[PDB]
RNA sequence: GCUAAACCUAGCCCCAAACCCACUCCACCUUACUACCAAACCUUAGCCAAACCAUUUACCCAAAUAAAGUAUAGGCGAUAGAAAUUGAAACCUGGCGCAAUAGAUAUAGUACCGCAAGGGAAAGAUGAAAAAACCAAGCAUAAUAUAGCAAGGACUAACCCCUAUACCUUCUGCAUAAUGAAUUAACUAGAAAUAACUUUGCAAGGAGAGCCAAAGCUAAGACCCCCGAAACCAGACGA
RNA sequence: CCGAGCCUGGUGAUAGCUGGUUGUCCAAGAUAGAAUCUUAGUUCAACUUUAAAUUUGCCCACAGAACCCUCUAAAUCCCCUU
RNA sequence: ACUGAACUCCUCACACCCAAUUGGACCAAUCUAUCACCCUAUAGAAGAACUAAUGUUAGUAUAAGUAACAUGAAAACAUUCU
RNA sequence: UCUCUUACUUUUAACCAGUGAAAUUGACCUGCCCGUGAAGAGGCGGGCAUAACACAGCAAGACGAGAAGACCCUAUGGAGCUUUAAUUUAUUAAUGCAAACACCUGCAUUAAAAAUUUCGGUUGGGGCG
C-alpha cells in the first residue's frame, strides 16, 4: 500500500477525478454519438458466403423456403430480439462463387446480393418482423409453451 | 478542563477463597 | 503455556457411512437424465442461496429481497446496516480505482 | 463510479462518458475538440477546421473510459445506416 | 476461532534455545530474547572476517618476536625469504618459531644472508656476479 | 495448586544390605496459607538453614517477628512426627537441611486513595517448607586459606597452553 | 482448548525426552 | 464444492450487543483512546474479517467438460482392469456374504460400485444384498458420477447400462449449440 | 517447588421446518403489586457522498432469472434508475459453524454502576462409584567482585583479551533526534470488479433460454486492511 | 467533565491526520515535470516491475547547428565505424 | 621494505547483502475428500501465523517490604486514674 | 520580616513489631575529563578511574515523572458569537387580490424573527498596500 497517505488509508478519490482540475471526461463537449442508440434498428449480417457454407454442409435445406426460423434452426445466424435486432440483412460478401437456387426471406437485402440470388434462378423477398413476432419466429417452441 | 476519575467494577476486589 | 498436557481423544471417522458412500450421486442428473432436472435443484440450503453465488454485498441484497419481509425486526435492521456499510466499503474504499 | 449497485449489485456506467464519447468496437474512443462551438469569430479558418474534427483518445484515456462504461457499450452493433461502420475494425495493423 | 496457532510453544523455543546462556530477562522473555539473538547471530556472521584478520596479526606478532631474537626485523625476514623463492605463509612461520626453533634460526640465517647479498649488489653498481642465494629458479 | 512436598514423606526405599552405610532419615513438612509475606518469611527461613533443631528452636524463640513462632510450631510438629512416624532415634539428633518460603494464593482488595483514584491491595499468603535430616549439622565450609589460593593460582598457570598454534 | 492433534503429539514427545533426561534408565 | 453452503457466521462490531458509548474521554486519561467496547481489539468485541452469513460456493463446469469427465473415468477404470461388465445384476441368493465372497474370489477389491440401468427395474436379490453392505454400493445409471467411481476400487456395469452410457455421453459430441434448454422439446432429442 | 499450567461441555451460531405466547388462590395505573364511593391518528431529520457546500446523495412492499445498469433522471456533477416482456419446482430434523478471552451480553439483563432513561460483568473442569510426573512470566532452591546494548570471536579456563552507537515507527534526507513498548499468556488488522494473464473444454461458433462473437466463447485460478476525534440530527431521561 | 446536559439510536459517522498492519527464502528496483480552494493530498507524465512481439539500442567520426549585443568557457545536439 | 578490505587470486561452493513497490519458489497449524495409522501424503477450503497500535482481558514483576495506617495508664481485669 | 539566627515542645523522622499502596519501568553488567555528533553522550573516539555489597542525606544530571498548559502553523476538521456574507421565508404579524358570504382557505407583497452554509492562495506576524 506504500507510505501513509490518501491511497494507503484506502480513501483514494473516484475514477475520473483529476485532483481538482476539470476532469478530462467533463472537459470534452457533449455530442449526440449515442443519441438514440436504443431506438436504432439493428440487422445481423448473413453473407452469401455463409449462406453457401450452410447449404453445402446441409445445415439449411434449399429444397424448402429459407426463413428466419430455418436460418436459426440451422444455427447459421443468431438473432437477439432484445438488443434491438430487427432480423437478417443479406450482404454482398461472397457474391462470386455463390451457386445455389434458394427461396430466401430476409429483412434487408443489398442490390448485389439480390442480383446474386436471382442469377442462379433463386427468389429473394424482403419482409418485416416487429420485435414480438421476431421473438416468436426465431424461437417458436418457447412461444408455443407460453400457451397464448 | 477536568477529567473525572474512573472506578473499577467492585466484583474484582470483592473476590474470596472458594470453600 | 497454551499447550495441552494430554493427547486429545482419538478421532474415528467412518469413511463408509451412507452419507460418504452415496456422495456425488445424481450430480450428473441432467446429462444422464434427458435434462429434466438441473444439478442446481439438488442443492439444499437457504432460499436465497439455492444455485446462486455472489460476494457478501450481493448476498445481503439477495437476502433482503427474497426473505426480507419474513425477517425478525432486529435481524432486518442489522441487514440494512450491513448493506449500508458494505455499499460504502465497496464503492468508496480500496486500492484500485 | 458505482462498482456495486444497492439494487442489483452490478457495476454502473457513468452517463457523462456516453454523452461525450463514441466507442469503436476495435477499442478506440472518438471525441469532439473542446471549445469548437466557442468564439468562432476570433478564430482562424485553420483553427476552426482543427476544432471541427473527430479525434481519437490516448491509451490512458481509452482505459479510463473503458472502466467508466459497462460491457453493453462495448458490444458489436449492426446499425442499419451507421456512418462509423467502417471505422469499427482495424486493417493492416502490426502490433 | 476457526483457526488458531497450536504450535506457538515450539516457535518460541526455537529462538529461546539460543538465548539460554544470556544473562537477565533476555534469556527467558521472548520479546527481549529475539532482539538479542538476532544481534548474536549477526555478530557471529561478521566475526568470521575478524577471526581471519586477528589470526594474521597474531602470526605477525609471533614472527616479529622470533625474528627479534635473531636480531632480524619482521619486514627483513619476510622480504628476503620471498627473494629466496621460499613460499612459507605466516601461519607456518609462526608455528616453526614456536615448535621448530632450529629451523627458524636457519630461515633467519637465510633471510639475513640474502639481505647482505642485496646490499652488496646495490653497493656494487654495474657489472658484478649475482649472489649465490640471490639467483632464481626459472619456470617455463 | 501443587502439593508435592506432602507426597515426599510417602517415599519407601528398599531394605538396605548389611554391607551398606546407614541412610539418614529425611522428614518433609510444610505449613500452607500462612497470613504473612513470603519475602518477610524468607529471612527467618534463611536464618535456620544450617542449624540443628535445638539451635533453630532457640533462635526462633527469642525472635520478635510474627513468622518466627509459626516456624517454631512447624519445627516442633516436624520433630514430633520424625520420632513417631519416621523412626528417628533421638529428637535432638536432627538438623534443618531445607528451609524455604513460597508464595500462597492471595486476595485482591481495593485501597482507597485521596481522590477518585485508588490502588489494588493484595492480601499476602505464604507457605513455609522444611526438610529435617537425622544426624549432626554438617560443618560450615572453611574460609579459603592463603595456601589454597596460592595452589589454585599455580594450577591456573600450569593449566595454560600455547593458544592458536599447532 | 485448541482443536488439533499434531501439536499435542509433538509436546508429548518433548516431555518424554525431558523425563528421560531427568531420570536416565539403567 | 458446487453443493457447498457454509453456515459459519460471526458478529461484526455493529452486531455485538452494546458498545454504543465512548468508554472514556479521548484526552483526559492516560489510557489508549477507544470509542467502543465492542471493537475487534477488545475482548468480547466483533471480528474484523470473519465468515459472513450462509455463503454459497456454487458454479457450473461446462456440460461438455462434465461429460468428458465421465468418459475419462470410465476409460481409466478399463485401463487399470477395475471395470467389469455384467449381463445382469442377478444373484441366486440375497445373502450379502455371498456377494462379498464372490468379489473376494474374483479379486475385485475392497469397494465395488454396482450400476444398474434403472432404479425401478432393479433385481430384488442385489437390492437385498447391497442394502446391508457398506463398501458395496448400488446406484442407477443416472446416478453415475466421477466422485463415486474414484471412491470405489471396482466399477461394475450392466450391458443395458453400458449401451445407455455410450448413447448419453456420445450425444455431447456431434451436438449443436443449444437454442434453449434441452428440457424444452426438440425434433430429435427425447 | 511455590504460584501456577492442562482439560470438555454447559451452552451458543447459521439454516431448514413450523404461523407463537396468555387463570392454582390473592394482589397489582393511588406512592404498581394497595379489599371497599360522584383521552389515540399528524412529511422524519441528520451523519454521510459530492474530495467545501447550498439542488442532489442507493435503503423491503410482495418474491428467483432475463430485459438492464438499458430507457430515463441529475449543481446532466456526485450519483440515481425503471417498465413492457420473459420466466420461476419445491424431499426439515443439516453444518470443510464456535467450544468458556470463542460461540449469545448471559451461570444473567443478575451482581455492580447511574436520580433517571440507561450501561452492564466475571466465572466451571476428579472419578463407574466421594455410602471410595514435566511446561509462561514471577519467584525459591542459589545475592554480589575492576570494564561498560550485555553479545560475538574465542580460550585450558565463567570473567579478564579483541570486536561491536538496543528494537519499532515518523519526519522531503539523516540517526544517535522524536514516537511506542515492565513482562508473560491469550486475542488483535487486505473484503470485490472491468479489463488483462495462466490453465482446461468446445470452436466460426461458445454458453444448461437471456449474452457475446471479424478466434471467439465457457469455466477455474489469481489484486484492493485495523484502531482513534471534536461534531450533526432524531427520540427518550433529568430542577 | 455546559460557548450549549445526559442516554440511546442513526453509527462500524467522517477523518487528504496520528498510530498500528502478524511464516520462510530469492530476484528486479531511487529524485524530469504539469494541473489542482493546490504544495500534509490526488490525477497525468517521468522513473520503477512483470509478461509478450519485434529490431535495433548504447558507445559514437568526417560533415553539420546566427546573427545582433561586441564579445563568452567547460561543453551540448547530430553521428558511420567500432 | 613492510602493514593494510567483503577488491583480486587461491581450495571448494554459489539463487543466498537496498526504501516504497513488483515478480517468483516454498511453507507452520486447522478443517474437509481420499490416504495414512507413534502423526502422515495428494488435493480442496479458510476467523490460516504478532518483538510493537499510551492495543483488549488476565497473571505476575518494578518502584517496595517503600509511602502510609493503628491501641491514654495501671490493675483483681472487679476497678481506679489522666 | 530582617541584621543574623538560636533554644525548647509537638508533628514528622529514624529504628523495632504488624498491615501494606501509587505515579514510573526497552533492556541495563547504569563512572570522570576532553572531543565528536549544526546544540546536546553513562553507553561513540582519545585519555583517566575502578574489589564487591547496604543504610541515611542531597537535588547537579538522567532534555527526571504525571497531566494541564501558553506560542506559531496546518486541516477545502469543528463549534459559539456578530453582521452591511450567501441562500430562504417553512414560522409569525400585517397588507392586497381571489374564495366565502368578520373568521378560515389559496396566491402575492412587506417586515420581525430565525434557519442552513462558508469564510481561496502568496506576501514576519499586524495595519496600509
Ligand atoms: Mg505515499
Ligand atoms: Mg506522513
Ligand atoms: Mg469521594
Ligand atoms: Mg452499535
Ligand atoms: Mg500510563
Ligand atoms: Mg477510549
Ligand atoms: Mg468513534
Ligand atoms: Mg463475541
Ligand atoms: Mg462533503
Ligand atoms: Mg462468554
Ligand atoms: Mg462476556
Ligand atoms: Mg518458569
Ligand atoms: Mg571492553
Ligand atoms: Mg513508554
Ligand atoms: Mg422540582
Ligand atoms: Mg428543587
Ligand atoms: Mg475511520
Ligand atoms: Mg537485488
Ligand atoms: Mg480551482
Ligand atoms: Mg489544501
Ligand atoms: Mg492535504
Ligand atoms: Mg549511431
Ligand atoms: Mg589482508
Ligand atoms: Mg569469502
Ligand atoms: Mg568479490
Ligand atoms: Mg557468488
Ligand atoms: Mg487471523
Ligand atoms: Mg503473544
Ligand atoms: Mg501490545
Ligand atoms: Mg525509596
Ligand atoms: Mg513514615
Ligand atoms: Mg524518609
Ligand atoms: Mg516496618
Ligand atoms: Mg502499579
Ligand atoms: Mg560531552
Ligand atoms: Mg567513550
Ligand atoms: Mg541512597
Ligand atoms: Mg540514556
Ligand atoms: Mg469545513
Ligand atoms: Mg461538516
Amino acid at each position: 500500500r506504500g507510505h501513509k497517505g490518501e491511497r494507503q488509508r484506502g480513501t483514494r478519490p473516484r475514477l475520473g477525478f483529476e485532483g481538482g482540475q476539470t476532469p478530462f471526461y467533463i472537459r470534452i463537449p457533449k455530442y449526440g454519438f449515442n443519441e438514440g442508440h436504443s431506438f436504432r434498428r439493428q440487422y445481423k449480417p448473413l453473407s452469401l458466403n455463409r449462406l453457401q457454407y450452410l447449404i453445402d454442409l446441409g445445415r439449411v435445406d434449399p429444397s424448402q423456403p429459407i426463413d428466419l426460423t430455418q436460418l436459426v434452426n440451422g444455427r447459421g445466424v443468431t438473432i437477439q430480439p432484445l438488443k434491438r435486432d430487427y432480423g437478417v440483412q443479406l450482404v454482398e460478401e461472397g457474391a462470386d462463387t455463390f451457386t445455389a437456387k434458394v427461396n430466401i426471406e430476409v429483412q434487408l437485402a443489398s442490390e448485389l446480393a439480390i442480383a446474386a440470388i436471382e442469377k442462379n434462378g433463386g427468389v429473394v423477398t424482403t419482409a418485416f418482423y416487429d420485435p414480438r413476432s421476431l421473438d416468436i419466429v426465431c424461437k417458436p417452441v418457447p412461444f408455443f409453451l407460453r400457451g397464448q | 478542563r477536568f477529567t473525572p476519575p474512573i472506578y473499577q467494577p467492585k466484583f474484582k476486589t470483592e473476590k474470596e477463597f472458594m470453600q | 503455556i497454551g499447550i495441552r498436557l494430554t493427547l486429545p481423544p482419538p478421532k474415528v471417522v467412518d469413511r463408509w457411512n451412507e452419507k460418504r458412500a452415496m456422495f456425488g450421486v445424481y450430480d450428473n442428473i441432467g446429462i444422464l437424465g434427458n435434462f429434466e432436472k438441473h444439478p442446481k435443484e439438488l442443492i439444499r440450503g437457504p432460499i436465497w442461496l439455492r444455485g446462486w453465488k455472489g460476494n457478501e454485498l450481493q448476498r445481503c441484497i439477495r437476502k433482503r429481497k427474497m426473505v426480507g419481509s419474513r425477517m425478525f425486526a432486529d435481524d432486518l435492521h442489522n441487514l440494512n446496516k450491513r448493506i449500508r456499510y458494505l455499499y460504502k466499503h465497496f464503492n468508496r474504499h480500496g486500492k484500485f480505482r | 463510479l458505482t462498482y456495486f449497485s444497492a439494487r442489483k449489485g452490478k457495476r454502473k456506467t457513468v452517463k457523462a462518458v456516453i454523452d461525450r464519447f463514441l466507442r469503436l468496437h476495435c477499442g478506440l474512443w472518438v471525441r469532439r475538440k473542446a471549445g469548437y462551438k466557442k468564439k468562432l469569430w476570433k478564430k482562424t479558418p485553420a483553427r476552426k477546421k482543427r476544432l471541427r474534427e473527430f479525434v481519437f483518445c490516448n491509451k490512458t484515456q481509452s482505459k479510463l473510459l473503458d472502466k467508466m462504461t459497462t460491457s453493453f457499450w462495448k458490444r458489436r452493433n449492426w446499425y442499419v445506416d451507421d456512418p462509423y461502420q467502417k471505422y469499427h475494425d482495424r486493417t493492416n495493423l502490426k502490433v | 476461532l476457526r483457526n488458531r496457532v497450536t504450535d506457538r510453544y515450539f516457535r518460541i523455543q526455537e529462538v529461546l534455545k539460543h538465548a539460554r546462556h544470556f544473562r537477565g530477562r533476555k534469556n527467558r522473555c521472548y520479546r527481549l530474547a529475539v532482539r538479542t539473538v538476532i544481534r548474536a547471530f549477526v555478530k557471529c556472521t561478521k566475526a568470521r572476517y575478524l577471526k581471519k584478520k586477528n589470526m594474521r596479526t597474531l602470526w605477525i606478532n609471533r614472527i616479529t618476536a622470533a625474528s627479534q631474537e635473531h636480531g632480524l626485523k619482521y619486514p627483513a625476514l619476510i622480504g628476503n625469504l620471498v627473494k629466496c623463492q621460499v613460499e612459507l605463509n605466516r601461519k607456518v612461520l609462526a608455528d616453526l618459531a614456536i615448535y621448530e626453533p632450529k629451523t627458524f634460526k636457519s630461515l633467519a640465517a637465510l633471510a639475513s644472508r640474502r639481505r647482505h647479498e642485496g646490499f652488496a649488489a646495490a653497493l656494487g653498481d654495474g657489472k658484478e656476479p649475482e649472489g649465490i642465494f640471490s639467483r632464481v629458479v626459472q619456470y617455463h | 495448586i501443587s502439593r508435592k512436598w506432602e507426597k515426599k514423606n510417602k517415599i519407601v526405599y528398599p531394605p538396605q544390605l548389611p554391607g551398606e552405610p546407614r541412610r539418614p532419615a529425611e522428614i518433609y513438612h510444610c505449613r500452607r496459607q500462612i497470613k504473612y509475606s513470603k519475602d518477610k518469611m524468607w529471612y527467618l527461613a534463611k536464618l535456620i538453614r544450617g542449624m540443628s533443631i535445638d539451635q533453630a528452636l532457640a533462635q526462633l524463640e527469642f525472635n520478635d517477628k510474627k513468622g518466627a513462632k509459626i516456624i517454631k510450631e512447624v519445627l516442633l510438629e516436624a520433630q514430633d512426627m520424625a520420632v513417631r512416624d519416621h523412626n528417628v532415634e533421638f529428637r535432638s539428633n536432627l538438623y534443618i537441611a531445607e528451609s524455604t518460603s513460597g508464595r500462597g494464593q492471595c486476595l485482591k482488595r481495593i485501597r482507597y486513595h485521596g481522590r477518585g483514584r485508588f490502588g489494588i491491595m493484595e492480601k499476602v499468603y505464604c507457605h513455609y517448607f522444611v526438610k529435617l535430616v537425622e544426624g549432626p549439622p554438617p560443618p560450615p565450609e572453611p574460609p579459603k586459606t592463603a595456601v589454597a589460593h596460592a595452589k589454585e593460582y599455580i594450577q591456573q598457570l600450569r593449566s595454560r597452553t600455547i593458544v592458536h598454534t599447532l | 482448548v485448541k482443536k488439533g492433534f499434531r501439536a499435542a503429539f509433538r509436546f508429548q514427545k518433548e516431555l518424554e525426552r525431558q523425563r528421560l533426561l531427568r531420570c536416565p534408565p539403567p | 464444492n458446487f453443493k457447498r453452503i457454509s453456515y459459519a457466521k460471526t458478529k461484526t462490531r455493529a452486531e455485538v450487543r452494546g458498545g454504543g458509548r465512548k468508554p472514556w474521554p479521548q484526552k483526559g486519561t492516560g489510557r489508549a483512546r477507544h470509542g467502543s467496547i465492542r471493537s475487534p481489539l477488545w475482548r468480547g468485541g466483533g471480528v474484523a474479517h470473519g465468515p459472513r452469513g450462509p455463503t454459497s460456493y456454487y458454479y457450473m463446469l461446462p456440460m461438455k467438460v462434465r461429460a468428458l469427465g465421465l468418459k475419462v473415468a470410465l476409460t481409466v477404470k478399463l485401463a487399470q482392469d477395475d471395470l467389469h461388465i455384467m449381463d445382469s445384476l442377478e444373484l441366486p441368493t440375497g445373502d450379502p456374504q455371498y456377494l462379498t465372497e464372490l468379489a473376494h474370489y474374483r479379486r475385485w477389491g475392497d469397494s465395488v460400485l454396482l450400476v444398474d440401468l434403472t432404479h425401478e427395474e432393479m433385481p430384488q436379490s442385489i437390492v437385498e444384498a447391497t442394502s446391508r453392505l457398506k463398501t458395496f454400493n448400488l446406484i442407477p445409471a443416472v446416478g453415475l458420477n466421477v466422485h463415486s467411481m474414484l471412491k470405489h476400487q471396482t466399477l461394475v456395469l450392466t450391458l443395458p447400462t453400458v449401451a445407455f452410457l455410450e448413447d448419453k455421453l456420445l450425444w455431447q459430441d456431434s451436438r449443436y449449440r443449444p437454442l434453449y434448454p434441452f428440457s424444452l422439446p426438440y425434433s430429435d432429442f427425447p
